[PDB]
């Protein structure tokens, strides 16, 4: 398997940007194998 | 090959590309998120990057050094999400984070919906610095996703 990567930006902060979603709160645990779930 | 800035992470077979994940070159390192590559080795241009460190429970791989990137968000201030999907460029989105709570100290957390292949891309503080990476969360009952800010240790 060819796995490969490629330029697609820099990393700036964008001014005036679009501001967008909440802001949730949520008790969540993480196992040993990297995943989240909700408490 | 490790010019500073944010990268799409690709796979080829015999015929077409698919974009499995994003990550961000600083320093000299590549750093993106473990189940994009299972760390395995990533060519780059003619050259080629071998994993230096990960952590499958993180989620984080670097290669070519030690994770680098080592800014935290503030818990107060709004961020950026530096979204690279397949197949559109990149885009800034900003956003308040919410956080999780877990029994071992709260982390930031996005409520931003990207497809898998988003894996990967940087979420800026307002000096451009990057405080973690998008792509391993939950998902709610309303069928909507929140990510942590996957941030490493350096
Ligand atoms: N049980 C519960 C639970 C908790 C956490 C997770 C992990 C999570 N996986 C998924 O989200 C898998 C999934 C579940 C249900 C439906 C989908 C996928 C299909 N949705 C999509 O393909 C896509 C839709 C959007 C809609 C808006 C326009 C753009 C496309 N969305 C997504 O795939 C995810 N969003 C939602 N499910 N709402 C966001 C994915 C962002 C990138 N991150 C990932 O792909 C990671 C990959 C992953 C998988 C397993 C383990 C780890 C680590 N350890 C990382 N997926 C998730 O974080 C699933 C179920």
């Amino acid at each position: 398997v060819d796995m490969y990567i490629e330029r697609a930006g820099d990393i700036t902060w964008e001014k005036d940007a679009e501001v967008t979603g909440n802001s949730p709160r949520l008790d969540v645990a993480l196992d040993e194998s990297g995943d989240f779930s909700l408490v | 090959e490790t010019t500073d800035g944010v990268y799409r992470v690709m796979t080829r077979r015999l015929l077409g590309s698919t974009q499995v994940g994003v990550g961000v070159m600083q320093e000299g390192v590549f750093h993106t998120m473990w189940h994009v590559t299972k760390g395995a080795a990533l060519r780059s241009g003619e050259g080629r990057l071998d994993p230096y460190w990960g952590d499958v429970k993180q989620d984080l791989v670097s290669y070519c050094g030690p994770w680098k990137l080592d800014a935290a968000w503030d818990g107060l201030s709004e961020v950026q999400l530096l979204a690279v999907p397949p197949g559109e460029r990149a885009k800034n989105i900003q956003t308040l984070p919410g956080i999780f709570k877990t029994k071992d100290g709260d982390i930031g957390a996005v409520a931003l919906d990207y497809p898998a292949g988003t894996s990967g891309s940087p979420i800026l503080d307002k000096c451009g610095r990057v405080i973690g990476l998008y792509g391993n969360g939950v998902v709610i009952k309303n069928g909507s996703y929140v990510s942590a800010i996957t941030q490493g240790k350096r």
